[PDB]
Protein backbone atom coordinates (compact mmCIF):
# COMPACT_ATOMS: atom_id res chain seq x y z
CA UNK A 1 0.00 0.00 0.00
CA UNK A 2 3.24 2.45 0.06
CA UNK A 3 4.23 3.73 -3.40
CA UNK A 4 7.49 5.46 -4.11
CA UNK A 5 5.84 8.43 -5.63
CA UNK A 6 3.33 9.14 -3.23
CA UNK A 7 2.28 12.49 -2.00
CA UNK A 8 2.75 13.66 1.72
CA UNK B 1 1.59 19.53 -14.28
CA UNK B 2 3.51 18.89 -15.44
CA UNK B 3 4.19 16.11 -19.02
CA UNK B 4 0.88 14.38 -19.12
CA UNK B 5 -0.06 11.03 -21.06
CA UNK B 6 -3.55 10.46 -22.95
CA UNK B 7 -3.23 6.57 -22.71
CA UNK B 8 -0.61 4.34 -20.65
CA UNK B 9 0.93 2.91 -23.89
CA UNK B 10 2.12 6.74 -24.18
CA UNK B 11 3.04 6.38 -20.58
CA UNK B 12 5.13 3.64 -20.58
CA UNK B 13 6.72 4.72 -24.37
CA UNK B 14 7.70 8.21 -22.98
CA UNK B 15 9.22 6.30 -19.91
CA UNK B 16 11.37 4.06 -22.81
CA UNK B 17 13.86 7.24 -22.58
CA UNK B 18 12.94 9.55 -19.69
CA UNK B 19 13.84 8.21 -16.58
CA UNK B 20 11.19 7.08 -14.03
CA UNK B 21 13.07 8.01 -11.33
CA UNK B 22 13.99 12.05 -10.16
CA UNK B 23 17.34 10.94 -9.17
CA UNK B 24 18.43 8.02 -11.19
CA UNK B 25 18.77 6.97 -14.54
CA UNK B 26 15.89 4.46 -14.68
CA UNK B 27 14.34 3.07 -18.46
CA UNK B 28 11.53 1.44 -18.46
CA UNK B 29 12.28 -2.50 -20.04
CA UNK B 30 10.46 -5.19 -20.95
CA UNK B 31 10.56 -8.60 -18.72
CA UNK B 32 12.35 -11.21 -20.52
CA UNK B 33 6.39 -14.89 -25.36
CA UNK B 34 3.57 -14.30 -27.78
CA UNK B 35 1.57 -12.20 -24.56
CA UNK B 36 1.45 -8.41 -24.14
CA UNK B 37 4.75 -6.74 -23.30
CA UNK B 38 4.22 -5.54 -20.12
CA UNK B 39 0.44 -4.92 -18.76
CA UNK B 40 -0.44 -8.12 -16.29
CA UNK B 41 -4.53 -7.28 -15.62
CA UNK B 42 -5.87 -7.31 -12.38
CA UNK B 43 -2.80 -8.99 -10.76
CA UNK B 44 -1.19 -8.64 -6.19
CA UNK B 45 1.69 -6.63 -5.39
CA UNK B 46 3.48 -9.69 -3.89
CA UNK B 47 3.06 -11.76 -7.15
CA UNK B 48 4.64 -8.30 -9.26
CA UNK B 49 7.51 -8.76 -7.40
CA UNK B 50 7.75 -12.10 -7.88
CA UNK B 51 7.58 -11.61 -11.63
CA UNK B 52 10.27 -8.50 -11.02
CA UNK B 53 12.24 -10.51 -8.47
CA UNK B 54 14.14 -12.66 -11.55
CA UNK B 55 15.09 -9.80 -13.17
CA UNK B 56 18.94 -8.05 -12.89
CA UNK B 57 18.49 -5.41 -15.34
CA UNK B 58 17.41 -2.00 -14.17
CA UNK B 59 14.17 -0.82 -15.50
CA UNK B 60 12.47 -4.16 -15.55
CA UNK B 61 8.72 -3.60 -15.12
CA UNK B 62 4.95 -3.99 -15.27
CA UNK B 63 1.73 -2.27 -15.35
CA UNK B 64 -0.99 -4.07 -13.24
CA UNK B 65 -4.50 -2.89 -12.01
CA UNK B 66 -4.01 -1.37 -8.04
CA UNK B 67 -4.82 -3.28 -4.80
CA UNK B 68 -5.36 -0.80 -2.75
CA UNK B 69 -6.83 1.66 -5.22
CA UNK B 70 -9.56 -0.34 -7.53
CA UNK B 71 -9.91 1.26 -10.63
CA UNK B 72 -5.96 2.95 -10.35
CA UNK B 73 -2.87 1.40 -12.18
CA UNK B 74 0.05 0.81 -10.56
CA UNK B 75 3.24 0.61 -12.30
CA UNK B 76 5.83 -2.33 -10.84
CA UNK B 77 9.98 -1.44 -11.70
CA UNK B 78 13.40 -3.16 -10.42
CA UNK B 79 16.00 -0.60 -9.55
CA UNK B 80 19.22 -2.46 -8.76
CA UNK B 81 18.60 -3.29 -5.44
CA UNK B 82 14.60 -3.39 -4.96
CA UNK B 83 11.62 -3.36 -6.41
CA UNK B 84 9.62 -0.40 -6.22
CA UNK B 85 5.78 0.70 -6.76
CA UNK B 86 4.27 3.94 -8.57
CA UNK B 87 1.01 5.35 -8.33
CA UNK B 88 -0.35 6.37 -11.81
CA UNK B 89 -1.82 9.90 -11.41
CA UNK B 90 -4.57 10.92 -13.47
CA UNK B 91 -5.65 14.54 -13.82
CA UNK B 92 -8.99 16.37 -14.07
CA UNK B 93 -9.38 15.25 -17.85
CA UNK B 94 -8.04 11.57 -16.60
CA UNK B 95 -4.67 12.20 -18.39
CA UNK B 96 -1.75 9.87 -16.78
CA UNK B 97 1.40 10.57 -15.36
CA UNK B 98 3.83 9.82 -12.81
CA UNK B 99 4.96 13.40 -11.08
CA UNK B 100 2.56 16.41 -9.87
CA UNK B 101 5.19 19.09 -11.30
CA UNK B 102 8.70 18.77 -11.92
CA UNK B 103 12.77 20.04 -10.76
CA UNK B 104 13.19 23.51 -10.84
CA UNK B 105 15.79 23.48 -13.14
CA UNK B 106 17.44 22.30 -9.93
CA UNK B 107 19.64 19.50 -8.68
CA UNK B 108 19.19 20.15 -4.96
CA UNK B 109 16.50 19.74 -2.64
CA UNK B 110 17.47 22.56 -0.84
CA UNK B 111 15.25 25.53 -0.66
CA UNK B 112 16.56 28.06 -2.42
CA UNK B 113 15.97 31.48 -1.37
CA UNK B 114 15.18 32.41 2.16
CA UNK B 115 14.72 35.94 2.83
CA UNK B 116 12.77 37.88 5.32
CA UNK B 117 9.65 39.56 4.42
CA UNK B 118 9.00 41.95 6.94
CA UNK B 119 9.75 41.98 10.26
CA UNK B 120 8.89 44.18 14.10
CA UNK B 121 11.70 44.24 16.53
CA UNK B 122 10.19 41.29 17.92
CA UNK B 123 8.83 39.25 15.18
CA UNK B 124 9.74 37.82 11.79
CA UNK B 125 7.79 37.03 8.52
CA UNK B 126 9.88 34.74 6.25
CA UNK B 127 10.16 33.25 3.16
CA UNK B 128 11.27 30.41 0.52
CA UNK B 129 11.35 28.74 -2.66
CA UNK B 130 11.13 25.13 -3.14
CA UNK B 131 11.70 24.26 -6.76
CA UNK B 132 12.38 20.93 -6.34
CA UNK B 133 9.14 18.98 -6.68
CA UNK B 134 7.84 21.25 -4.06
CA UNK B 135 4.61 19.25 -4.32
CA UNK B 136 6.23 15.79 -2.41
CA UNK B 137 7.48 18.45 0.41
CA UNK B 138 5.79 17.02 3.58
CA UNK B 139 7.27 19.47 5.70
CA UNK B 140 9.91 22.30 6.73
CA UNK B 141 11.32 22.29 9.98
CA UNK B 142 12.23 26.25 10.79
CA UNK B 143 14.93 26.52 13.35
CA UNK B 144 16.09 29.92 15.14
CA UNK B 145 18.34 31.10 17.83
CA UNK B 146 20.67 34.17 19.03
CA UNK B 147 23.95 33.73 16.84
CA UNK B 148 26.37 32.11 18.80
CA UNK B 149 25.88 30.93 22.48
CA UNK B 150 23.82 29.80 24.02
CA UNK B 151 20.62 28.31 25.03
CA UNK B 152 18.36 26.08 22.56
CA UNK B 153 17.56 27.29 19.90
CA UNK B 154 13.44 27.44 19.15
CA UNK B 155 12.13 25.05 16.57
CA UNK B 156 8.91 24.43 15.11
CA UNK B 157 7.54 22.64 11.39
CA UNK B 158 5.34 23.93 9.05
CA UNK B 159 3.51 22.10 6.38
CA UNK B 160 4.88 21.39 2.83
CA UNK B 161 2.05 23.26 1.19
CA UNK B 162 3.58 26.46 2.60
CA UNK B 163 5.80 28.84 1.19
CA UNK B 164 5.92 31.46 4.21
CA UNK B 165 6.22 31.52 8.13
CA UNK B 166 5.87 33.77 11.33
CA UNK B 167 8.66 33.94 14.02
CA UNK B 168 7.26 35.39 16.94
CA UNK B 169 8.61 36.55 20.51
CA UNK B 170 11.61 37.31 19.92
CA UNK B 171 14.15 40.15 21.72
CA UNK B 172 14.89 43.20 20.23
CA UNK B 173 18.78 44.07 19.61
CA UNK B 174 19.70 40.41 18.76
CA UNK B 175 21.68 38.63 16.08
CA UNK B 176 19.45 35.40 14.98
CA UNK B 177 20.47 32.43 12.91
CA UNK B 178 17.64 31.46 11.05
CA UNK B 179 17.37 28.31 9.31
CA UNK B 180 15.17 25.84 7.42
CA UNK B 181 15.11 22.07 6.84
CA UNK B 182 12.90 20.75 3.78
CA UNK B 183 11.11 17.46 4.85
CA UNK B 184 10.80 15.52 1.76
CA UNK B 185 7.92 12.12 1.01
CA UNK B 186 9.75 10.15 1.81
CA UNK B 187 13.63 10.56 2.19
CA UNK B 188 15.00 9.05 5.25
CA UNK B 189 16.63 12.13 5.95
CA UNK B 190 16.04 16.07 6.37
CA UNK B 191 17.73 18.02 3.55
CA UNK B 192 20.50 19.74 4.50
CA UNK B 193 19.92 23.04 5.41
CA UNK B 194 19.91 26.71 4.45
CA UNK B 195 20.33 29.71 6.70
CA UNK B 196 19.74 33.09 7.26
CA UNK B 197 21.10 35.64 9.75
CA UNK B 198 18.94 39.16 11.04
CA UNK B 199 19.31 41.20 13.64
CA UNK B 200 15.88 42.10 15.61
Amino acid sequence: HQYYNDFP
Amino acid sequence: GSVKFNSLDELVDYHRSTSVSRNQQIFLRDIGGGGHPWYKGKIPRAKAEEMLSKQRHDGAFLIRESESAPGDFSLSVKFGNDVQHFKVLRDGAGKYFLWVGGSGGSVSSVPTKLEVVAATPTSLLISWDAIWYPYYVSYYRITYGETGGNSPVQEFTVPGYSSTATISGLSPGVDYTITIYAKYHRAKYYSSPISINYRT
